[PDB]
Formats: structure tokens, sequence, C-alpha cells
RNA sequence: UCCUCCUAAAGAGUAACGGAGGAGCACGAAGGUUGGCUAAUCCUGGUCGGACAUCAGGAGGUUAGUGCAAUGGCAUAAGCC
RNA sequence: CCAGGGCUACACACGUGCUACAAUGGCGCAUACAAAGAGAAGCGACCUCGCGAGAGCAAGCGGACCUCAUAAAGUGCGUCGUAGUCCGGAUUGGAGUCUGCAACUCGACUCCAUGAAGUCGGAAUCGCUAGUAAUCGUGGAUCAGAAUGCCACGGUGAAUAC
């Protein structure tokens, strides 16, 4: 049973997110029509809708990297997001070894002894921390990508 | 040197705001506008002149109206 | 912007983004302004080049953040090693200005500990 | 350079007269320039010793060797082979022209500027400089600076006697007390 | 703080200092005027500022001419 | 059961419930070859920097190093790239 | 009887309050609507000087007439666009004014600068039934100076009681 467990390292009040018009689509046209919402702190958002529909592409414009067609999205002034991706070989097309690869996220005022207990934790042991990232399994990838997230 | 592994380096002209134009060569790409150099330092007058607030006499004496 | 240390805020009316200066509050702010003849509600971001040139030589007036926060460490140091009574009072932490010290006094003091 | 050829042109007769040679080959001479970042905690952030050497090849246009621990000290907690600082030695031109772009801006922009000491000396005729701070040299723009690290400069001379050391580096107007 | 009427020091103070500039240093003077400010002149001197029931001698120095006497003399005791 | 030193009496060997320590492996490089390199420890000058980190000189000389215990070796290096 | 100090001390705990944490709010400009009360070593217009606390001359008044004395919330326009912020105002440095023989311990107020805790408060607990609660300002006693307390006056003005 791996030990997950994210934090925050500075709260952020009031609002968090607000979304004001933000109609968009491909080829389809309104994959979505006129969203407007403003979502506050502490918020838990499950964004359901299944299949082909813009059940993503949401949390693409959200996060920035799918351009809306109208609209604007104004994130909290302080708002860190940590994005974890439905298709994630991105990240790891790039051969770096586990330990690198996690070192690449380290932050200020964390040693590379504080880098290995993620992994640890993670149940990535002695060997297992030396294999390309490349080679690695789903959920064993997945889980990386976790310790990413607690490691931002 | 070791086939461009070190940043470029290209002639710029250094020139301050008293003048002191120099051609060096610099890794900056961009030329620079700054302050005095070390021909028109105010070694002998700087320090001299780095003193300045000390003595309670005269701020006690600039009072005395009376 | 680039004044002193930093004048990085824009977006912010030129009378009130002057204020993050170590030194520059709201009168001595509009005074610069005034002096200089740009407008208040004028945006730093509005504000071209052509007037923040006669802005950065008109905060050298007056003592700013490098000098400033010198300046009072020095009056500090001062009053210690003179022995004066508010001297005293600087060494172990508390109010100065003769107050309660009784049950007040948290500022100077601190953090409440047992 | 043009420092080298104010010291082959002037100094070279200066310093015979001076002290009463008779070759030319005799007079000390400046053999390198080494100039050293030791950051210590790489190990705390690795990645600052890509910030040190970025900063450093700014200063001078030669990339940094990555210097690694030679003995297993128990005082910091590192091993051998762990890299802790970084360095680059100087040679000929890029050496003079460095020397000269210190010497005419680099010096006069120190904060409380007082004089580099005289007695700065390891009793052989070579110099030691610490600079507290590389903002002092105009090749940052305030934009790759998250720590205020700074530079250690070696000049390292051909001179045998200290007193001949110190007459030598006097003659480039190096800004003493 | 005492605005446009000048510096206030006691008159058997004002005595006390200008008769013993005359002669040189002396003994430490002994005063109860704690009120009385530091005049320039007085440089110097060991005069001893009584706190409540000890006087302290203070070694009047540059710096400390523009504070009053008893600025110089803790009248309470702490740990 | 196996390895190293002393007892072991300057060839080999040599006992005791004699005095001391180790092994039941490791390494696709820590194997082969070619090209190069030389340590510990202090003594003097500098940002955090400290008795001890990195830099530059000098003394020193193999007092270091050897995947693992001890002995014998090792500069033509068997040590480090 | 006198001078100086203490009642103002500060690891801490408690009670009663003031100011806040903001947008039905902060700031700038302009303009309305009160009641009650005090004044002779006292209140002190108008004018001039000072960014300001105040200073110089100085009329009127022991008074329904003179002065303290410009009510503030409000209303209209403009800006700030959710930030420790154009919120908050502690703390601190420098420069002063005024009472008072005297402002260091230990006064009030003013100017310039720094700008902290604080982003609605655990168990628990208090006040209020109508011009009341909430909020906004005004005056008096004490008093040379020194109240966020006490006493007193008005403006806006609710919710609910099965
Ligand atoms: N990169 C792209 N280029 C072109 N069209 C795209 C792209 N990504 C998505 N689309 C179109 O937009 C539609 C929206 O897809 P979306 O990612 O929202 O689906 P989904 O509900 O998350 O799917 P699933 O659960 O199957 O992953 C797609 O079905 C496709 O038609
Ligand atoms: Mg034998
Ligand atoms: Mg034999
Ligand atoms: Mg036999
Ligand atoms: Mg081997
Ligand atoms: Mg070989
Ligand atoms: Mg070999
Ligand atoms: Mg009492
Ligand atoms: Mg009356
Ligand atoms: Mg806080
Ligand atoms: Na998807
Ligand atoms: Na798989």
């Amino acid at each position: 049973n791996p030990f997950i467990r994210f934090e925050q390292d500075k709260k952020l009040f009031r609002n968090a997110l607000e979304v004001e018009g933000l109609t968009k689509g491909f080829d389809n046209g309104p994959l979505f029509k006129n969203l407007n919402l403003l979502l506050e702190v502490g918020e838990k958002l499950a964004v359901l809708g299944t299949n082909g529909v813009g059940k993503s592409t949401l949390l693409k414009t959200l996060v920035g990297d799918l351009q809306p067609d109208s609209g604007t999205v104004k994130w909290s002034e302080n708002a860190r997001i940590g994005y974890y991706a439905q298709d994630h070989e991105y990240e790891f097309e790039n051969d770096l070894t586990v330990f690198e690869w996690m070192s690449q996220w380290k932050q200020e005022g964390d040693d590379e002894q504080a880098v290995r207990s993620i992994l640890g934790r993670l149940l990535f042991s002695q060997d297992d921390i030396k294999k390309p990232a490349k080679v690695l399994s789903g959920g064993e990838k997945g889980r990386m990508l976790f310790g990413k997230l607690m490691m931002q | 040197m070791k086939k461009d592994i070190h940043p470029k380096y290209e002639e710029i002209t250094a020139s301050c705001s008293c003048g002191n134009v120099m051609k060096i060569r610099s890794t900056v790409g961009h030329d620079l506008n700054l302050d005095v150099c070390s021909k028109c330092h105010p070694f002998f007058t700087g320090k001299q002149r780095d003193v300045a607030t000390g003595g309670r006499v005269d701020r006690f004496n600039k009072r005395f109206n009376i | 912007a680039r004044i002193a240390g930093i004048n990085i805020p824009d977006h912010k009316h030129a009378v009130i983004a002057l204020t993050s200066i170590y030194g520059v509050g709201k009168t001595r702010s509009k005074a610069i302004l005034a002096a200089a003849g740009i407008a208040e509600d004028v945006k730093i971001s509005e504000l071209s080049e052509g007037q923040i040139d006669t802005l950065r030589d008109e905060v050298a007036k007056f003592v700013v953040e490098g000098d400033l926060r010198r300046e009072i460490s020095m009056s500090i140091k001062r009053l210690m090693d003179l022995g004066c009574y508010r001297g005293l009072r600087h060494r172990r932490g508390l109010p100065v200005r003769g107050q309660r010290t009784k049950t007040n006094a948290r500022t100077r003091k601190g953090p409440r500990k047992p | 350079a043009k420092l080298h050829d104010y010291y082959k042109d002037e100094v070279v007769k200066k310093l015979m007269t001076e002290f009463n040679y008779n070759s030319v080959m005799q007079v000390p001479r400046v053999e390198k320039i080494t100039l050293n970042m030791g950051v210590g905690e790489a190990i705390a952030d690795k990645k600052l010793l890509d910030n040190a050497a970025a900063d450093l090849a700014a200063i001078s246009g030669q990339k940094p060797l990555i210097t690694k621990a030679r003995k297993s000290v128990a005082g910091f907690k590192i091993r051998q082979g762990y890299p802790i600082g970084c360095k680059v030695t100087l040679r000929g031109e890029r050496m003079w022209e460095f020397f000269e772009r210190l010497i005419t801006i680099a010096v006069p922009r120190i904060r409380d500027f007082r004089g580099l000491s005289a007695k700065s000396f390891d009793g052989r005729g070579n110099y030691s400089m610490g600079v507290r701070e590389q903002i002092i040299f105009p090749e940052i723009d305030y934009d790759k600076v998250d720590r205020v690290r700074g530079l250690d400069i070696t000049i390292t001379t051909t001179a045998k006697s200290d007193e001949e050391g110190r007459a030598l580096l006097a003659a480039f107007d190096f800004p003493f007390r | 703080r005492s605005l446009k009427k000048g510096p206030f020091i006691d008159l058997h103070l004002l005595k006390k200092v200008e008769k013993a500039v005359e002669s040189g240093d002396k003994k430490p003077l002994r005063t109860w005027s704690r009120r009385s400010t530091i005049f320039p002149n007085m440089i110097g001197l060991t005069i001893a500022v009584h706190n409540g029931r000890q006087h302290v001698p203070v070694f009047v120095t540059d710096e400390m001419v523009g504070h009053k006497l008893g600025e110089f003399a803790p009248t309470r005791t702490y740990r």
C-alpha cells in the first residue's frame, strides 16, 4: 500500500477559479456551449459525462494547452496547478533514470535524500530506481506522476 | 577552444555616463551603459565623503534659539 | 518599471505603484508625481519611458531602500551601544515608548509562549 | 590584447629599471587567472551547480569544469567524487581581456569600496581575491540570480619574491590601498 | 520635548558644571536633577545620577548631548 | 571444511580446549588491449565556509590506494581516468 | 518637612472594552438633516502665518443673541476588481507643537517613513421584545495637561415571540 499524501504550500482564499463564457469546439462546434462557473476553495469537482464529448479538453483548456474558441479563464493569483494528464507518455519518452526523472522537480529546500524518500514511499526500492524511465509499468508510471505532484 | 560549447564572444562598445569609451569583448551580446569606472572613480573622495552622519553638538546648537 | 530597487508593479496607478519603494509612502509619492507632472490616474503601463526617465531621478532627492534600511539601523544601533534607557528596551525586545508590558505588548514580545 | 601590449611596452622597462634586472625574461609576468565558485551545497541543490556554471560562463567566456570532492569528510556529509564547485582557468588574450574588464568596470562597482588589501599574498608572488557578489560584474541582467554567490580570483604570476610580485600588480593600476 | 523655550537645566546644576569645568576633572558630582538635559559643555565629567536609592556615575560623551540626565540611569531592577 | 599472521628454532614441514582475524562471494566491468595520470598530511592567501568542502602556490614523499581478513606485493605501477 | 524614585515594574493567567479582518467597503471631490449641554485667572470669533498639531493681534459673551461648533452615518460623481489589497493599524526611526517650575523613568496631539497580528475566531458563553438590538456622531463631570472608561443627547433603524 503506497503512502501518498498531497499537501499545499500556500493556501489561497475566496474563489480559486472563474470561467466566463467558454464556448469551444473543434469540428462539431458546440463541444461545450456557453460554460459559466466559479470554483471556490476546497471544491472537489468531478466532471462526468461519457463518451467522445468534451469530458476532457475542459481540463486542457483550464491548464491552457487547448486554447478556447471564446472566453477567458482567470486562475487565482497564487494558484499553482498540479496536472496529471490522461495521456502522459510525452514525459517519459525522454529516457532518464528513475532517480533523475524524480529529481527534475526537486524544489528549493530539499535534498536528494528527500528526493529518494518519495520513491521509497512509492515502492521503488533499490534496482527499480535504476531502470530507464521509459521501461516502467502503467501503474508504476501513474505512481511516479503522483510522486511528482506530491513533490511539487 | 572546444568546438562551440563556450558562449559567443564579440566586441562591445562599453561607454560610461562620463565617457570612458572602451572596446572590450564580453558575454552580453548587447551594449551596456553603466556608471563611472576606475579612471574617474572617487576613491580619493568617496571614502572621504562616505562618513556624513555624525555629530550631535551642531544639531543641539542649531536648535539653540533661546 | 524600474526604480531604485524595483518598481515592478504594473497595472497600478502611478500614485500607488510608487508606494512599493522603501521610503515612498502616500504624500511623498504624491509630491514625486506632482513635481514631475504625471497624473495620478495614469497607470504605470500607460506611463511611457518618456516620463519614467524623469521619475528615476526624482526619487533620488529622498532617501531610498538601500540607504534608509541602514540609516535607521545606525539609529537603533546608536542607542544600544550608548546605554540609554531606550537602548536598554531595544536589547530585551520590550516596548520603547513607555507602554503596558503587564499584559499587552505582544507585537514587541512576540508570540505568546509559556 | 590592450593590456598585453601595455605590459610588454611599458611595464617591462619600468620593472627592469626598478629591480635592476638584466634580461627581458627575468621580470615577472601574469601566468594565469583562476576563477572558482565553491557552492558547497551542490548536494543540497544540484541544479544550483548548473546555475553557478551559467553564471561563471557568463562572467568569463569559458565553460566551467565541475570539480569533485577529493576526501570523504564527515564534517559536512560529503564523500569522494561528489561535485562541490566550478572552476575556470584563463590564459593568454582571454586572460588579458578578463583582467582588463575586471579592473576597469568590475572593481569600482563593489558596494562600500575601501581598497584591495596589499597583504593578500601567498609568500611567492600570487594574489587572491574575494568579490562577495557577481552582480558587480556586468554579465548578469538581474534575471538569472537566485543566490548572491561570489567568485574567487587567483592571479598566478611567475614572480619569485612577494615584493617582486607586488610591483607587477601595482604597475597595472590595480585598486590597491 | 520642550518646544521653543530652549533646553531646560536646573540652576543648581548649571553652576555645578560651570564651576567644575574651570578646575578640570574632579570627583563625580552628586545630583538629584534627573530632568536636566546634557549640554555640550559638560562633556568629560562623571556626574552621578540618583536613580532613587543610589547614585550611578555616567561618563558624559559627545553622543549624549541631547538626552536628559535620567535617560542613563535605570530606576528599577529586573532579574 | 577452507584462507592469513605468530608459536615455527633465518630451506619445506611441524602440536596443544595456544595467541589473533576472516570465508560459504562479488564484478558484463571491478575482464582484455591501447593512450594518458600520480597519493596522504599539514604550511600560506578568499562569498556563504567553520578545525576540517572547492581554488592557487610550496613542503612531503607513497606514511596513500587496492571490491572483502591478514601477509607478501605494486611507480614499467597490480593504484586513477 | 523636603528631594529623587514607585503606584506605569513582566516567563504568564483572567475579566470588561476599543479597532479590525473588508466590496450592503477604503479613498477623493461636492452637498443636506439634530438634540442636549459648558463658559470669567473661562469660552475665545474674523484676519494673517504654519503641510499640521498650533502661533500673533484680537472683537463678543457670565449668555434663546457670543464662542466652543464644521454633526457623522447619508446623498451624487470618480477610482480601487479579491489582494495581506488603495483593508488593518500595531510596532519602530527622524522632525515638532502645547500645557506645566519639570514630559528620562511616565502626557496628549501633529508631520515624514517602516508598515506587524489579523482573511470571521475550540470547548464554552453574554445582551436584547420597538424607537429596543445594531451602528453613526455630539456634549458634560473629573481636569494646568492627560480617556477606547463613566454620565448624557440625538440621526438611521431592524428580526422574531409557534
Ligand atoms: N488533438 C486533437 N486533434 C483533433 N481533434 C481532436 C483532438 N483531440 C480531440 N479531438 C476531437 O475532440 C473530441 C473530444 O475528445 P475528448 O478528449 O473530449 O474525449 P473524451 O470524452 O475525454 O474521451 P475518452 O474518454 O475516450 O478519452 C474527440 O472525440 C475528437 O473528435
Ligand atoms: Mg620455516
Ligand atoms: Mg629451521
Ligand atoms: Mg614429526
Ligand atoms: Mg581489479
Ligand atoms: Mg598502460
Ligand atoms: Mg587492470
Ligand atoms: Mg492602579
Ligand atoms: Mg448654558
Ligand atoms: Mg499571517
Ligand atoms: Na480524454
Ligand atoms: Na504494461
